C-alpha cells in the first residue's frame, strides 16, 4: 500500500505530467495505464539485475580510479601534493578495512534484528482506493516528496494542453542532478582552479564552498522534513498548513541564512 | 471487505448520514458477486481501477446553503449527496481523507486540501484542478446510480488535457 | 431512568451549560447542539475526556476523563432523553460492552480499516495530520467501545459512519482489527512507531550513521 | 495559472431525475428471457402469477401457474391469515379475467365474483364434464390459509392465453359433484340424475374470491 | 537388482465390489440441504413426493407436497398420457396411506382404492366441513394429463406425517358439494339439506387412483 | 478440455471400448465443476497434481 | 510442456533419486513437491542474475 501509492504518485503522476512524451513514457514503463500487469516484473529486472549491475560497474570504475589516482590526503607535516603519507595496503590498511567491514556488517545485523524496517504486513496489499496518512518514501526520496509538497501548486495551460505542477519536480531533479553531476566544472569555471590538486582542503579554508554545501544540505534537510510535515505535525503539534508554509518560506530563506552563517563560521 | 464474495453491494441514500463519506465503485449488474469465476475478475477490475473509486459525501443540511457549484455540474449532486473522485487531481493519489464540519477533502501523499462545499477545488497544497464530480441520482428501487460519466478526465492531469 | 436522568441533568447544568444552552441547543460559536447526538456521542466524547473542552481551538484533544463511568452513563442518558440518538453498545449485564465488540473477522476488518480508517489514521492505527491544526489521534488508547462509538458518531472532522454504512458486524470487525494492531507486538524488533519511512530513516541517520562514523573515527586517524 | 473551467455561473440546478436504464446492447446482443416453455400462443413463458381479491379489494389469496415440462405447475399462497373460514372452498377456472365485485355475462341476477362467462373455463371444444375449468379445492382450517395442489391439465399455457382472459374463482363449498348415487339419492324433480347446474362447474354460495390469471 | 514386490500368478482375483462411499465426516460435514420448513412433526423436510398407482399397478399420477415457508407447495404430475379420461377425477386426501387394490377399514363393501379410514384426511380436531382432506376435480382433456394447483392449507407439514400415513386419491367426479340449493333442490328423502356422504369427503365412482403421500 | 467449466466429468465403463486408453483424474463430489471461485482451484490442483493422472 | 517435462525428468526425478539427501535437495530446490509454486521465480533469479553473474 505504501510503496504502491508511492509508485502511483512518483512514476505514474510525474511521468504522465511530462509535456511532450509524458503519457507515452508512462505507457511504456507500465505497458499501459498505472495498474499495468508488467510493472512489478520490470522493476524486479531493473532492481536485481540491471541497476545493481550498472552500480557495480560504476563502483568498479570508482575504486579503480581511487586506486590508480592514488587517494588524496589532508595537509600535514610530511604531506605534500606529490606523495601519499599513510600505511601500506597489506600489513595495516587491509586489516583495518576488513575489520571495518566486519563492524559495519555487525551494525547492519544489529539493526536488522532490533529495529523494524518496512513492516509490510501492517501495510495491506496495494489497492488504488486504500490510503494511509504517512505515505512517505525512504529518506533518500523524502527530498523529492517534500519538493512536491512545498512547491506552490503552479500549473500552466497552453493551447489545449496542461502542464501539471508535478512537471516541476522533474525539472527540479534535473537541475539538482544537473548541478550535482556538473559541480566541479562550475567550481573550476568560477574559481578558475585548473591545477592538479592532491592535498585536500579543510572546509574552513574554503568559506564560499563550505557555505554553498551547508546551504545545499540545509535545503535537502528542509525538503526531507517537509516530506515528513504530516508526521511532524501529528507528533509535534504544529498545524499542517503552518508546516507547509514554514517549508515554503524556508526553501528560500533558510538556505540564505545557512549560507551566511556557514560563511562567517568558516572564517 | 468480505473475503471474496459479494465485495460490492448496491447502495441507498439513507445509508450515508449527514457528514458521512463512503468510498463507492462503479458496480454493474453484470459484474455480479464474486461467487463465480467470470465474476471475481470483473470485480477485481473494478477494485483495481485507478480512476474507478469515488467518494460520496453527504453534505449536512445546515451547510447546504454554503455549497458553491461548478458550471456544468450544477445538478451533479443528488439532494445533499455529492460524488467526487477519490483520485487526487495532483499525481493521482487517492484523496481519501475527509473532514466534516470543514468539508475538506485531504490528499495525504502531498497534503492537498480541496473544498467539498464549494465544488471540489483545491484550496491548499499542490493540487490546482478541482476533483471531478460524478453525476449521481437514484434509480428504480431507490439505489444510488451514477447519472452519467465525469464531464472531464478524472486522474491526474497530463499534456493532452483541458481542451 | 428517572434517577439517572436527574443525575445527568445535575452534572450537565454545571459542566457544559456554558458551551451548550441549558436546553442543549448549542451556544452560538461556543458549542454545537446536543439534541440528537445520542448517548453514544456523549459516552465517546466524555469518556475520552474531550468535552470539558476548556478552549476553542483547531482540534479538541483527548484528556483524562472528567467523569466516571456512572456519570458518563448519566450524561449520555440525559442527552438521549432530550434529543434521542445513537446509544452506546451494552452487554447482558448492562455495562458498556467492550469485549463483545471485538469482531471475529480481522482480515475483513483490516480491509474495512484500510479503506476507511487508514485514510487518515495510519496503516496500523497510528495518528495522522489534518488540514489546519487538526489531526487523527492514535487508536492505541481507545477501548473497543470507544472505537465503536467513534465510528458511530463522527466527533469532529471525522466522517460519521452510521449503522447503515458499517453495520454492527462491520463496526465490531473494525474494532477487532484496531485492537489487534494496537496490541500486536511489532515482529522484527522494536517497531519505530507505525510510520515506516520517517522513523526508519531517522533511526538510520542516528544509530547506524553515528555508529559507523564513530567506528571510522576509532579506526582512522585525525589530521 | 487557473484551469479554464470552474465556477457555478450562479445557476442553482435541478434535482436529478430518477434513473431509468435501457437494455444492454453492448453486453447482451438480444433481449434476455425468463421462464421457458412450449407456449403455443402469443407468449406466456414459464412464469405467470395471480392475485386473489375480495369483494372490497382485500387480498383473499395469490395464485400463480406456469408451464414447466408440458404439465402446468401451479400454487396459491394465502393472502390473509383469517381470510378463509374454517370450511371448504371450491376453486374453479373462470372464462372471465375480470375480478369485479359483481358482474353477470348473461341476462339475470349478478352474483358476487360471478363475472365468469358460464361455469368452468374448459377447453374451446370441451363443454361437458369438468375440464380444465375445474381446479383443486380450497379447504381452510382454523389456520385460514391456502396451500394444496392437484392434477388438472386439460388446458395448458397455449390455451391459457385465450381470447378472454381466464381467472381463478374461490367458492365456499366442498368437492362432491353429485356424490349421491342415483340408486339411493334423488333430485328435486325425482329423477335419480344430478343437476346440470352443479355438473357444468363447481357451484357453491357467494364466491369467496376472484383473481385475474393474466399474470396478476 | 529386481524390486521386491514382483508377480502373483496365484489367486486370480474377484470382481470389484460395487463402491458405497461413507458419508463425509464432521470435517467435510458441509453438504446439500434437504429442505427447510416449520416441520412440526417427526421430520419431513421441504421435499416430499408421491406416486399414484392404478388398480393394475400402472402409474396414473405422481402427487407431491412439501413445506416451503410454512405454506405447502404441491404439484401432481401425470404418470401416463392415456391414464386419465377426458373428464374430472375427484381429488381427495385419504388418512390411510395404503393404496391397495381393494381394502376397506370398516366392515362393509370395499371400493377400489378406498383404503381411507373414513372420508377426507382432515385435521385431528376437525370432523365437520371438508378440511384439507377434501379436494376438487383434477381435469384431463383429450390429451389426458393432470397439472394444476389451488390453495388449501387446512393442514401443514406438521400434520402431513400423521400416525397413519396419508395419501392422494383420484375419484371420478368433479367438485360441487351439494351445489343444488336447498330452496328448490331436494334429496331422496326430500330434505333440502345435502347428503352427509358427499359432505364428509368427495364421493364418486370407482377410485381413479391412490398414491401414498409418504415420499412416494 | 473445456475452457474452464466442468473440466472433469464422471466416467462410465462403457465409455472406453476394447483397446482404448483414457487419462483420468481423482475428481471428488466436493470438487464440483469450475464455475465457482472456490472451485476452479480444486480442479486446478487436481490438474497440477504431479501424481494425480492415471 | 517441453521444458516442463524436462524439469520433471531432470530436476525433479534425478534430484529426488539421490540417496542421502535426494528428497531434501528436491524440496529445497522446489520448496515442496515438483510443481512447487516457487520454482520458476527461483530459476529466473538463477538465470538472469546469479548464473550470468
Ligand atoms: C566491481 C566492484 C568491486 C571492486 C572492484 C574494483 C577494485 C579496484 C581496485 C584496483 C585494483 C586493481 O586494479 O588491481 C589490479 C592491478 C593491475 O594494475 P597494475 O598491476 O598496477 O598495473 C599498473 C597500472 O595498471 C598502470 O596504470 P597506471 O596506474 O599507470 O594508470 C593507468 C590506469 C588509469 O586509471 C584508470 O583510469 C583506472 C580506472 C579504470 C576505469 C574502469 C575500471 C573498472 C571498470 C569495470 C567495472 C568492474 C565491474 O588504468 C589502470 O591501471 C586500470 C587497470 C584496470 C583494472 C581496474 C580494476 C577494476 O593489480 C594487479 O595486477 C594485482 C593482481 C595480481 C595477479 C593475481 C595474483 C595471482 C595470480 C593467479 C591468478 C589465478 C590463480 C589460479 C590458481
Ligand atoms: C545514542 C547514545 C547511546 C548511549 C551512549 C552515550 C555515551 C556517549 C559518549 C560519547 C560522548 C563523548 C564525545 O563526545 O566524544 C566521544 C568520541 C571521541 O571524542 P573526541 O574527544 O573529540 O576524540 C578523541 C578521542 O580520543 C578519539 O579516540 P578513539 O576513537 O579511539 O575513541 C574510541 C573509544 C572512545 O571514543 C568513543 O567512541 C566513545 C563512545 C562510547 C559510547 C558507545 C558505546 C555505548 C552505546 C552502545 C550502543 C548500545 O572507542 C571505544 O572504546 C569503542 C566505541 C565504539 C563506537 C560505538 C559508537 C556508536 C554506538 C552508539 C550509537 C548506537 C545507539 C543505539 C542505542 O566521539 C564520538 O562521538 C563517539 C561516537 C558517539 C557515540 C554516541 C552516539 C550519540
Ligand atoms: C518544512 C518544515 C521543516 C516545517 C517545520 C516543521 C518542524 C521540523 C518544526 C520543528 C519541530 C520541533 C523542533 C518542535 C518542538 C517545539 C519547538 C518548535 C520549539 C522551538 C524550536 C527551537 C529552535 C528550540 C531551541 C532548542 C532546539 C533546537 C530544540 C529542538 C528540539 C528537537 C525536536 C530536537 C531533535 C530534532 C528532531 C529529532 C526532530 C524530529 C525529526 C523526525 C523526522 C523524527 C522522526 C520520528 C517520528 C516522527 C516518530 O514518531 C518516532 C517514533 C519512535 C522512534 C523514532 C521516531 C522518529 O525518528
Ligand atoms: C530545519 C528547519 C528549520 C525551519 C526552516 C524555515 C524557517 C522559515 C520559517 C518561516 C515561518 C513562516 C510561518 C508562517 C506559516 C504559515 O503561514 O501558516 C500560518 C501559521 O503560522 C505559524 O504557525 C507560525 C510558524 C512560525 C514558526 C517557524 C519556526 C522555526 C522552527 C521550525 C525552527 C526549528 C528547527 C529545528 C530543526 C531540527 C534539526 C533539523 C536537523 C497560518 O496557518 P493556519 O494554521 O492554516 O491558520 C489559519 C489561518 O490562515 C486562517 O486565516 C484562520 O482563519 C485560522 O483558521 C487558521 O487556522
Ligand atoms: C541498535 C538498535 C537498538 C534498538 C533497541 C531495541 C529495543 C527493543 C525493545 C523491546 C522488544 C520490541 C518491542 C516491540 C513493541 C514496540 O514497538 O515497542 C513499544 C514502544 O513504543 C514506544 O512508544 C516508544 C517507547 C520508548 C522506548 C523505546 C525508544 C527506543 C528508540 C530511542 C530507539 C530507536 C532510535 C530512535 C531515535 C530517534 C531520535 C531522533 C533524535 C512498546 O509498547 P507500547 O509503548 O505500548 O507501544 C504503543 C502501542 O501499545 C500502542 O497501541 C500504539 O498505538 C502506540 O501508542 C505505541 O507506542
Ligand atoms: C466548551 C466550549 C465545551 C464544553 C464545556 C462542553 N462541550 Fe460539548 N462540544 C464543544 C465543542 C467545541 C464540540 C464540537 C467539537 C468537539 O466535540 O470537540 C462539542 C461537541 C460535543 C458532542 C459531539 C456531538 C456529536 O458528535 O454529534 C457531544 C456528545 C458533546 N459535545 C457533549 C458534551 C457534554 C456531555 C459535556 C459535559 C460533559 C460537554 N459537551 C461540554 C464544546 C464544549
Ligand atoms: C480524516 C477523516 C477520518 C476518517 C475517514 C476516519 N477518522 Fe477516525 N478520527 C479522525 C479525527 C479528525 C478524529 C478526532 C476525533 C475528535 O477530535 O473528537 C478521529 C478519532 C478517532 C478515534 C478516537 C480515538 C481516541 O483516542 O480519541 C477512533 C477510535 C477512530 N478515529 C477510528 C476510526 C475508524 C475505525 C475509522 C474507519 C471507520 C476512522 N477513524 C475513519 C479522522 C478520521
Ligand atoms: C516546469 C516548466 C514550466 C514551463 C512553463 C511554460 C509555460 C508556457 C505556457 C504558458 C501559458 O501560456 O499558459 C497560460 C497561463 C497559465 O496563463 C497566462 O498566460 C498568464 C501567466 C502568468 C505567469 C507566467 C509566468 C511564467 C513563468 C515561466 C515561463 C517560468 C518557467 C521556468
Ligand atoms: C512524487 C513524490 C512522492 N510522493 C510519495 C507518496 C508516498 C510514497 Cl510511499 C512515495 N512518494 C513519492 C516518491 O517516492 N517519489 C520518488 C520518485 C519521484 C520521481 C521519480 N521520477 C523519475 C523520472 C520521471 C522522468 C523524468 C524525466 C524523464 O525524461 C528523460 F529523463 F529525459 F527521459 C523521464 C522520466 C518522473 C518520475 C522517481 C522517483
Ligand atoms: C533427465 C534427462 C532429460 N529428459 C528430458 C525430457 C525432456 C526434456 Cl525437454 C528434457 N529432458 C532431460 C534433461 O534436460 N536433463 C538435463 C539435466 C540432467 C540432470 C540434471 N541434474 C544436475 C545435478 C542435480 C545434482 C546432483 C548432485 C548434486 O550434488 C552436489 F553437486 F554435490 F551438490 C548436486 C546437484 C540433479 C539434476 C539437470 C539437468
Ligand atoms: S498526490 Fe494528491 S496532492 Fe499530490
Amino acid at each position: 500500500l505504501l510503496s504502491g501509492t508511492g509508485i502511483r504518485a512518483a512514476l505514474s503522476g510525474i511521468t504522465m505530467g511530462i509535456p511532450v512524451i509524458g503519457t507515452w513514457m508512462h505507457w511504456a514503463l507500465f505497458g499501459g495505464d498505472f495498474p499495468g500487469e508488467i510493472l512489478i516484473p520490470r522493476l524486479y529486472a531493473l532492481h536485481i539485475l540491471l541497476i545493481p549491475g550498472i552500480i557495480l560497474a560504476l563502483i568498479g570504475a570508482h575504486l579503480a580510479l581511487v586506486w590508480f589516482q592514488k587517494h588524496t590526503q589532508f595537509p600535514g607535516p610530511g604531506r605534500t601534493e606529490t606523495n601519499v603519507v599513510g600505511v601500506r595496503v597489506m600489513p595495516v590498511f587491509a586489516v583495518k578495512s576488513g575489520a571495518f567491514f566486519a563492524m559495519i556488517t555487525g551494525v547492519l545485523g544489529l539493526m536488522g534484528g532490533l529495529l523494524t524496517i518496512n513492516p509490510i504486513w501492517n501495510l495491506g496489499p496495494y489497492k488504488p482506493s486504500q490510503v494511509s496518512a504517512g505515505s512517505q518514501p525512504d529518506f533518500y526520496m523524502m527530498w523529492t516528496d517534500g519538493l512536491i509538497r512545498l512547491w506552490p501548486a503552479w500549473e500552466f495551460y497552453p493551447f489545449g494542453h496542461t502542464i501539471p505542477q508535478g512537471v516541476w519536480v522533474a525539472v527540479g531533479m534535473g537541475l539538482v542532478f544537473a548541478l550535482l553531476i556538473a559541480y566541479p566544472f562550475i567550481e573550476k569555471k568560477v574559481t578558475g582552479d585548473d591545477a592538479h590538486h592532491n592535498l585536500l582542503q579543510r572546509p574552513r579554508d574554503v568559506p564560499v564552498r563550505t557555505a554553498i554545501g551547508s546551504m545545499a544540505i540545509a535545503l535537502y534537510l528542509l525538503l526531507t522534513f517537509a516530506c515528513m510535515n504530516d508526521i511532524i505535525a501529528l507528533k509535534f503539534h504544529i498545524s499542517l498548513n503552518a508546516t507547509t508554509w514554514i517549508g515554503r518560506i524556508g526553501m528560500v530563506v533558510l538556505p540564505a541564512i545557512v549560507y551566511f552563517v556557514a560563511y562567517r563560521w568558516a572564517i | 471487505g468480505r473475503p471474496g464474495e459479494s465485495p460490492f453491494v448496491k447502495m441507498r441514500p439513507e445509508d450515508i448520514d449527514a457528514g458521512g463519506m463512503e468510498t463507492v465503485f462503479p458496480w454493474r449488474e453484470s459484474d455480479g458477486d464474486g461467487t463465480t469465476v467470470e465474476s471475481e475478475h470483473k470485480l477485481t477490475e473494478i477494485a483495481m481501477g485507478v480512476r474507478n473509486p469515488v467518494m460520496l459525501i453527504r453534505i449536512k443540511p445546515a451547510d447546504m446553503h454554503r455549497v458553491i457549484k461548478r458550471k456544468g455540474q450544477e445538478s451533479f449532486n443528488f439532494g445533499e449527496l455529492f460524488a467526487y473522485t477519490k483520485v487526487c487531481s495532483h499525481l493521482g493519489c487517492p484523496s481519501s481523507l475527509y473532514e466534516q464540519q470543514t468539508y475538506r477533502i485531504l490528499c495525504p501523499c502531498h497534503q492537498s486540501q480541496f473544498d467539498a462545499l464549494e465544488f471540489a477545488k483545491p484550496i491548499f497544497g499542490p493540487a490546482a484542478r478541482a476533483l471531478a464530480q460524478l453525476p449521481i441520482t437514484i434509480d428504480e428501487d431507490g439505489y444510488l446510480v451514477a447519472n452519467g460519466d465525469f464531464v472531464e478526465p478524472v486522474g491526474p492531469a497530463f499534456w493532452e488535457r483541458k481542451s | 431512568q428517572s434517577a439517572l436522568l436527574r443525575t445527568g441533568k445535575q452534572l450537565f447544568e454545571t459542566s457544559c451549560v456554558s458551551c451548550h444552552g441549558a436546553n442543549l441547543q448549542g451556544v452560538p460559536d461556543r458549542g454545537p447542539s446536543l439534541i440528537g447526538t445520542g448517548e453514544a456521542a456523549v459516552y465517546f466524547q466524555v469518556s475520552t475526556g474531550r468535552m470539558p473542552a476548556m478552549r476553542g481551538e483547531a482540534q479538541a484533544p483527548s484528556k483524562p476523563p472528567h467523569f466516571d463511568e456512572s456519570q458518563i452513563d448519566a450524561l449520555g442518558a440525559y442527552v438521549q432523553a432530550n434529543g434521542g440518538g445513537p446509544t452506546v453498545p451494552r452487554d447482558d449485564h448492562g455495562a458498556v460492552a467492550q469485549e463483545s465488540l471485538i469482531g471475529g473477522d480481522v482480515a475483513r476488518g483490516g480491509d474495512l480499516f484500510r479503506l476507511n480508517c487508514a485514510s487518515c489514521h495510519n496503516f496500523t492505527g497510528k495518528g495522522g495530520a489534518l488540514s489546519s491544526g487538526k489531526y487523527a489521534p492514535d487508536l492505541g488508547d481507545a477501548n473497543p467501545a470507544q472505537i465503536y462509538t467513534a465510528m458511530l458518531t463522527g466527533p469532529q472532522n471525522m466522517p460519521k459512519f452510521s449503522d447503515r454504512q458499517l453495520t454492527p458486524d462491520e463496526k465490531r470487525d473494525i474494532v477487532a482489527y484496531v485492537r489487534e494492531s494496537a496490541e500486536t507486538p511489532s515482529y522484527g524488533g522494536y517497531g519505530l512507531g507505525g510510520f515506516g519511512p520517517a522513523p526508519e530513516g531517522m533511526a538510520m541517520w542516528i544509530i547506524g550513521m553515528v555508529a559507523a562514523i564513530g567506528v571510522a573515527m576509532w579506526i582512522g586517524s585525525r589530521a | 495559472c487557473s484551469p479554464p473551467g470552474e465556477t457555478a455561473s450562479s445557476e442553482p440546478g435541478t434535482t436529478p431525475a430518477i434513473w431509468t436504464g435501457s437494455p444492454s446492447p453492448a453486453a447482451p446482443s438480444g433481449e434476455d428471457h425468463g421462464g421457458g416453455h412450449g407456449a403455443g400462443a402469443a407468449g406466456a413463458g414459464e412464469t405467470l402469477t395471480a392475485e386473489l381479491k375480495t369483494a372490497d379489494g382485500t387480498s383473499v389469496a395469490t395464485a400463480d401457474f406456469q408451464f414447466a415440462d408440458g404439465f402446468a405447475t401451479v400454487t396459491i399462497e394465502t393472502t390473509t391469515p383469517g381470510r378463509l373460514t374454517p370450511g371448504f372452498h371450491g376453486v374453479h377456472i373462470h372464462s372471465v379475467g375480470k375480478c369485479e365485485a359483481n358482474s353477470v355475462a348473461p341476462t339475470g341476477g349478478a352474483p358476487g365474483d360471478f363475472n365468469s362467462a358460464g361455469g368452468h373455463f374448459q377447453v374451446s371444444g370441451h363443454s361437458g364434464h369438468p375440464a380444465s375449468g375445474d381446479l383443486s379445492s380450497l379447504q381452510v382450517r382454523a389456520d385460514g390459509s391456502g396451500k394444496l395442489v392437484t392434477t388438472t391439465d386439460a388446458f395448458t399455457a397455449e390455451d391459457l392465453l385465450d381470447g378472454a382472459k381466464t381467472a381463478i374463482i374461490i367458492h365456499e363449498k366442498a368437492d362432491n359433484f353429485a356424490n349421491i348415487p342415483p340408486e339411493r339419492y334423488q333430485q328435486v324433480n325425482g329423477a335419480p340424475g344430478p343437476d346440470q347446474t352443479t355438473m357444468a362447474t363447481g357451484d357453491a354460495g357467494s364466491r369467496v374470491a376472484c383473481g385475474v390469471i393474466s399474470a396478476g
